């Protein structure tokens, strides 16, 4: 990943080429939506 | 599909001949659930729905539960705060 800068949980992608990892997405969305 | 304390669970079909049966895949997914729901289509020899489970935490969830890839999720979800419903619907003349 990189946001949470580690290895690739889940890397899960959004509307627009965006792969996050899962739940580090999922609590990114808790941040911001 | 029907759901007990847990979760992804159940199917609980039918025989097209004869009486019900079940599935005894279950996953049984630490609880979080407040709503199910799903829609059937007018074709269809087979599973032919998809499933759509509302969890307890800030999430939804659809899973496609066609006897290959069975019980295993397939896209996810984003919501505020809890959902407490759920519908699929088609309305035309994209499953909304």
């Amino acid at each position: 990943c990189f946001i949470c800068r580690q290895s690739f949980q889940n890397p899960v992608v959004t509307k627009c080429r965006h792969y996050f990892c899962e739940s580090c997405a999922l609590q990114h969305f808790r941040t911001t939506p | 599909v029907i759901a007990l304390t847990g979760g992804e669970l159940v199917y609980f079909e039918m025989d097209p001949s004869g009486q019900l049966n079940e599935y005894t895949e279950r996953k049984e997914m630490s609880a979080d659930v407040v709503c199910m729901s799903l829609a059937n289509v007018p074709p269809g020899e087979q599973r032919s729905r998809f499933l759509a489970v509302g969890l307890v935490d800030n999430t939804v969830r659809i899973i496609s539960l066609d006897p290959s890839d069975c019980l295993q999720p397939l896209s996810m979800q984003a919501l505020p705060a809890q959902p407490e419903s759920l519908c699929i619907v088609e309305m035309g003349g994209f499953l909304y």
